[PDB]
Parts: C-alpha cells; structure tokens; sequence
C-alpha cells in the first residue's frame, strides 16, 4: 500500500510518559497520524503547540482510514475530552517533520517592468518588480478565486519573499518570466536534531521558540528525549 | 525443476535427409539434364530413323 | 458477401420466385457456405484462443508492505514491524443487442420456406461477427469502460494502457501509472528489435519463457513477410541485428541447407491451438491472418508458473432465461403486418492485464485502435 | 511486494477489517 | 533462396529438383529440410518445386 | 566463432544454446566450435555454453 505513518516504536509509560484528556479537537486532515508537539491548557488538558505550560511532550493521534484515503471521525482518540498517551522518552518510527499549512518561496529575477504569478493556474495580473511586501499580498489576494487576506501571509523586503498559507489547497506558482516560485518542501534527515514549536510543528529548525525534542539517526527514526518548556 | 519452454522444446524433430554431397568417392557421375520434349524429340526421331 | 444491408418490411417485390426460365434462385440461398466456412473457421479459432466465460463478475487486486531484519546488540532492543494493505477492484461490462424482421401478408402469402430460412441464416450470421467485434474491441480499444454490476460502478479495463493501478514490482522491475502494453515501434516497417520489445512487456511481469509461459505472435502477411527474412546476426530493417533466426514450420515448402543436420534443435509445431503456424522467431510462435489489421503485431502469454489464461473474458446475464441468442415474438402477429425479435446480450473486460501486448508499426504518436475494432465504428467486423 | 517498511507497535488504526464494499481484506494476505 | 537472379529479384525459395533429376552438386546445400516433390503430376513429369 | 563482437575481440568458440532454448539455422557444414550443455547444472536453468 503506498504510504507508511509515524508511530511509537518503544513507549514505556511507567517514566515521565503519561496519560491526559484533549482540551480540543484534533483536526483529522491536518493532525491525525502526525507527530504533534504538545503542552498543557489552564486546565489540566493536552494541547497542540504551547499551552500554558509550553511543551512538554510528544504525541501521535492514531487513526484508521478507509481504502479511499479518508479517516473515520467516530474514533475515541481525538475529541476534546477523549484520552491520550504524551511520551517525552522513547522512540518514533517511519518519522517525518510536521508542517501545517503550505509554504512557497518567491524569487524576482527582474529589475524591470512587472512579472506574472499564479493562484491554482489562474494568474495575479502584474506584479511590478520591486514591490512592497503588502504590494505582493494584495496582488494574491486580488485573483477571484474565493481566497482571502487570511487564507495568507506574506513576509520578505528584497527581491526574495515567502508566502504562507494556513490552508492546503492553494498552490502558488510562477507563470511569466522574471520570477519563480519553489515550494518549501520538508524530509526527515539522518543524524538531525528536531523541535517543537508553539505551533505544535516538529522541526529541524529552531527560531526563537523550539524546545529540544529528540534527534534522528537514520532518517526514519527519531530518538525522543523531550528536554520540557521552563519559565 | 527447469520449466523453461520454447517453440523448439513443444515442437517436432526436423524432416531432414542428406543431399547428394559429391564427395568421399572415387567418381562422381556426370551432370546429365535432359528434359521430356527432348526423351520426346530423341525418341520420335529414332522412331523415324529406323 | 456483397457489403448491401436491405433493412425493411419484406413486401410482395422482395419475393424471389423460379425464374420463368426454370431457375430456382431459392436452391442458391446457401452457394457461399464454403466461402464462409473459412471466415467462420477463423473466427472460431480466434474466439477459443482469446476468450474465457466469466463466471466471476468483480476481480481483486492488492498490494502488500514489506519487512527487514536488523543486526542485534547485547543491551538494546529491534524496531516493531506492521503490513499495510490496500485492494483495488475490476469488472466486465454487459449491452444488448437486438434485430427485426418483418413481412407482409402479401410476402408471406406466396414466399418459399427457403428465402426466409436464408435471413434467419443471415441473422445468425451478423449474430457471430458482432460477438467476434466485440471480442476484438476488448482487446484492441485502447480505453477504459465503466460498467454497473449489482448495484455498484466498477471500471472495465483493457490491457495496461497508462490508466487503473500499476502493476505489481517483479524482481527489479518497477512500474508506474504510466505503463502501458500498447507501445509504437517508433519505425515505418518491423524490425527483429520490436518483436523483442514486445516479447519484454511480458518478460517484465515474470510471464516469460524460464516460468514456462508460451507465446503466441498474431500478424498481418505484411509483417510475417518481413518477419521470414529475420537470420540470426544478420543486419535488418532500421539497422537492427536479430538475435534469432526465423525458423519455418513443418509445413512450409522444402529448403536446402549448408548441414546435413539442419538446425541446432526443433521446428515449431504446425498449429497452435486450431491456429496454423508458419514458425517461429525467438520465443514466439507465429501465425499470420489479416483479422490482424496492417501494421500491427498481437502477442499474447499462455500457461506458465503465473498460470496465463486467455485475455478477454465473455459476461452473459445472470439469469439464464436472458442467456445466448433469442428469438421474442413480435408486436405484429396477424394481419397485414407480421414481425419477430432476435436478442443476445453480453461484454467483455480484461483481468490479467499484463498478459498480453500490441504493437502499431509506425514513426511516430501515440497508439491508434484500429477503426474495424473501434467501439463506436459498428457492429460488423 | 510494495518496497514499503511499517515499523512500530501495532495501534487501532493499523486493523484491517472488511470494507464497506464487502471485501474481506483479511483474505488477501496470500495473495 | 536469397541469391541474386534475373532482374535483380531476389529469389524466396530454392528449386527443389525431383527424384528423377540427375545426382548434382551445388553449393551451401549438405542438407534438404522437407520433402521432394513426387515425380508425376498426374501423367505429366515433374522436374521439381519452387 | 571467428565473427568480431564488441571492442574488437573475436570469440574463439561459438555460443552454443542449451537444448530448451529457441532453434537456430547450422550456418556452415562445419558443426559449432563447442559442446551443447545440458539443460540444468544442480538446480539452475542453463540458456547455452560458451
């Protein structure tokens, strides 16, 4: 079958990994079968990214899908006040990077005149060459594609940029000349530190937030020692 | 076992017989073609002849 | 014979009657059974060799993970293991065909037995060369069908066409969405190369002669005719080398040879199935028949350790009143009018669709279905 | 077949069970 | 077979002579694959196949 | 055998196929230079001997 998920490999559960409740939904198409960084609510609940606490563990939510590629939402693992298991030791196997969303990076070949994008295959217009980055945002947002100023972000004051999406569904491209668009893809890479994020992303990068949560060796495995968010 | 097939291992031996080789003999006979109007031609004329 | 179709009532004017010269043109009706004797003889070669009743309306296929081992160490412990699973599915279609025929009281009133004896034999006639069209779309129609088998749709699929799930890896060989059996020789005439090329789409499932598997090759005359000078390192067309020889069947005309022992093995068999074989080349045996359209090679796996069976299966209806040709009474059952129904039903799909390849000899583009086995193009073949 | 390596403990979500389309996919596992 | 003839034709088979023709060499030819041909057709002489 | 291959080396033998292979036309009165194999050594399928 085409694809292998994350799981726990070695979780113990008698040392600092524990059971807690979900303080919201986990969202089936965007989190289940990932691997989540995880903090603490106000309450005593498990929450994706940075909580009050900040992060504290890793967790993986479980879930079954159909032989069409969909995930049932009965399950009784994933609901605000459902139970789950957050490990800080132990380790994850067939591992990869958690993202939300897609990111695109934008290179403007030009010094001259204006150059043309693409939202899904219909285009921008003109994009003159040196905009401003609100410039680059509007010229998006402006294709009557049903897309808003909140499906994006844009950040970038040079001829290179990057456009965030918090949707899944929305490609960025290039169309003319004078201009290129790469997807900022993600892989796991062997012998690699990983952090969490207030996202509750899992990164080979740290900014400034990541707490430690573990390092590879081979690629598909990633050895988990949660070094937990402190004050 | 080798299960390997081909159209040689389902098929039949081959029809064959040796030529006249023309050699591993002391003669070989001469060449002697001679087509039936010329038996024909021969014939009648000896016929005629007598 | 003569491509006339007369589609009517029948009246008084299409009676045929004795001559007043004394012929009886209704003793003439079946003149032509010899002639059709070897195109229904051909016919029913071609049906036993490419067909199979399915009995099985929906066919399975999955595709099952992997596992490894790792090398130990004294204090740590082995990564777990899982199988993923997932299935696909594939069916057979079914349409119905019908016919009429119709008289007049005026026809019936003075017609001979004989005249309408010889449409119910034209009838039975067209009843075959649809089912033997349909048969050939199947495997020649390069597209894929939808077809709705107890209340569900399914796909209906050819040969691999670049359409429907890859075919599973074998030893080293890997397969995308994108494989397909009907390729192009990529050159205006046959070359020893193409009839290796084909024999690869086959060897790269495993369908291959070290399994056991036998081939059939199908041509046209204008192949076959290329195909009998194909001598073993000897320069060919497009500047190919071929790697066998043509080896001729028991049947062909006698030849001298540079050996008093001939060949370096045997001669192919004379027939393959009820097929007549002029020989064979590498691995194939060769039949020709122009039911093979010009400029298009037909090769086909039977038997082996993956079992080949025939390529196209043959769907009836699963009630057996619905089942084989059928005569239904008409509308019209009295005066002036008199009329009747013929009815059959059936489809076709392909299961083990790597068993079998075609290739179109030519330069260039895509591969074309042959117009007289194009789904859309009648009924007749 | 696949060259695809699940490796890891064995959850819910990694059962296989009969489809909705009636296929018993636990028969298939000689295939 | 495949030896140059008249008019640049090439020709498809050998002339296979019949049994009555007389024992004579020829080139590349050790061996004869298949039959020849039988010396009468009807009550005319056959001198051999193409 | 005698015939140049790749980068100018001339075989010394010829390939001789295995009895399960596809037939081949003896080019010459002369045999091939070699011995034909069986058909399996241990368990494995032989194709020919060179």
């Amino acid at each position: 079958a085409l694809k292998t998920k994350p799981r726990w490999d070695k979780y113990d559960g008698y040392v600092g990994n524990y059971r807690g409740v979900l303080g919201e939904d986990i969202d089936l198409d965007t989190e289940a079968n990932r691997v989540l960084a995880v903090g603490t609510n106000s309450n005593g609940a498990i929450v994706v990214g940075a909580g009050q606490t900040g992060i504290k563990g890793l967790m993986i939510v479980a879930v079954g899908a159909d032989i069409h590629g969909a995930m049932l939402d009965g399950g009784i693992n994933n609901h605000a006040g459902d139970p789950q298991d957050v490990g800080k030791h132990g380790e994850i196997t067939n591992f990869q990077p958690t993202v939300f969303g897609r990111t695109f990076g934008v290179a403007i070949s030009a010094t001259e005149g204006n150059v043309k994008l693409a939202v899904n295959g219909v285009d921008t217009g003109n994009i003159a060459y040196d905009t401003s980055a609100a410039n680059l945002k509007s010229g998006i947002v402006a294709v009557d594609d049903g897309f808003t100023a909140d499906d994006f972000t844009v950040t970038g004051t040079a001829p290179n940029f990057t456009i965030v999406t918090t949707r899944t569904d929305v490609t960025i491209t290039a169309s003319g000349e004078g201009v290129t668009v790469t997807e900022a893809t993600s892989v796991a890479a062997a012998g690699t530190n990983y952090y969490g994020h207030a996202d509750g992303t899992v990164n080979a990068v740290k900014g400034s937030d990541g707490v430690y949560v573990g390092h590879t060796q081979e690629a598909d495995r990633l050895i988990v020692n949660v070094k937990d968010e402190e004050d | 076992a080798n299960r390997t097939v081909s159209p040689s291992t389902q098929g039949v031996r081959p029809a064959m017989r040796q030529m006249y080789n023309g050699r591993n003999v002391a003669t070989r006979p001469i060449p002697l073609i001679v087509d039936t109007s010329e038996i024909r031609a021969i014939m009648a004329a000896a016929a005629d002849a007598r | 014979t003569a491509p006339v179709r007369q589609e009517g009532i029948m009246t008084q004017g299409d009676l045929v009657t004795v001559t007043s010269d004394g012929i009886d043109l209704n003793a003439l009706w079946n003149s032509f059974a010899e002639s059709i004797a070897i195109y229904n003889e051909a016919m029913d070669n071609l049906i036993q060799l490419l067909t199979y009743p399915v009995t099985v309306p929906v066919e399975p296929v999955v595709q099952i993970g992997e596992t490894t081992f790792e090398e130990a160490t004294e204090l740590g412990v082995p990564r777990g293991a899982g199988l993923p699973i997932e299935v696909f599915q594939m069916g057979y279609d079914l349409r119905h065909y019908d016919k009429r025929n119709a008289y007049s009281w005026m026809f019936l009133a003075d017609a001979d037995g004989r005249q309408v004896e010889a449409i119910h034999d034209a009838v039975l006639w067209a009843d075959k060369r649809l089912v033997f069209r349909k048969v050939m779309e199947a495997l020649f129609d390069n597209r894929t069908r939808r077809a709705n088998i107890r209340n569900q749709a399914y796909n209906v699929y050819p040969l691999y066409n670049g359409d429907g799930v890859p075919p599973p890896r074998f030893k080293n060989n890997v397969f995308d969405e994108t494989h397909s059996h009907y390729v192009i020789s990529h050159n205006s005439v046959v070359d020893s190369s193409d009839l290796e090329d084909l024999m690869e789409l086959l060897a790269e499932h495993g369908y291959s002669p070290q399994a056991g598997t036998q081939f059939l090759l199908l041509a046209n005359k204008a192949e076959t005719d290329a195909i009998r000078q194909f001598r073993r390192g000897v320069v060919n067309n497009n500047g190919a080398t071929a790697g066998y020889d043509f080896i001729p069947s028991p049947t062909q005309p006698a030849m001298m040879l540079p050996n008093a022992e001939g060949l370096l093995g045997n001669q192919p068999a004379p027939t393959f199935g009820g097929l007549a074989v002029i020989g064979s080349y590498g691995f194939w045996n060769i039949v020709e028949e122009d039911y093979i359209p010009p400029g298009y090679l037909v090769g086909v796996g039977y038997g082996g350790a993956f079992n080949l069976g025939n390529p196209v299966g043959l769907r009836q209806h699963a009630n057996p009143a619905m089942q084989g040709l059928r005569i239904i009474a008409g509308n019209y059952q009295r005066y002036p009018l008199v009329d009747g129904f013929y009815a059959r039903s059936f489809g076709t799909g392909v299961r083990q669709r790597g068993g079998a390849a075609i290739m179109q000899i030519k330069a260039s583009g895509a591969y074309e279905c042959p117009p007289i086995y194009k789904k859309g193009g009648g009924f007749l073949v």
